[PDB]
């Protein structure tokens, strides 16, 4: 990052990066891990696995 | 040429190979409604329900 750039956002207008307000350090904002929960299960009358 | 007593019959041939490119399937995509509004916030979920 250039010395004068404070934060930045991605194409979705969500903030992907930030500069340390105390010391001089540059940190990216990476959202917490996610994905979809896929359930592989037989019918309710078969089992609960 | 067009005549009643005239006919044309081929004396030789050739074997031609052509190409037609036909699509079968597209990319499977699934978009979440809540994460498309925002994540890690209950304001998007209460106002979205």
């Amino acid at each position: 990052f250039l010395p004068f750039q404070q934060f930045g956002r991605d194409i979705a207008d969500t903030t992907d990066a930030v500069r340390d307000p105390q010391t001089l350090e540059i940190l990216d904002i990476t959202p917490c891990s996610f994905g979809g929960v896929s359930v592989i299960t037989p019918g309710t009358n078969t089992s609960n696995q | 040429a067009y005549s009643n007593n005239s006919i044309a019959i081929p004396t030789n041939f050739t074997i031609s190979v052509t190409t037609e490119i036909l699509p079968v399937s597209m990319t499977k995509t699934s978009v979440d409604c809540t994460m498309y509004i925002c994540g890690d916030s209950t304001e998007c979920s209460n106002l979205l329900l």
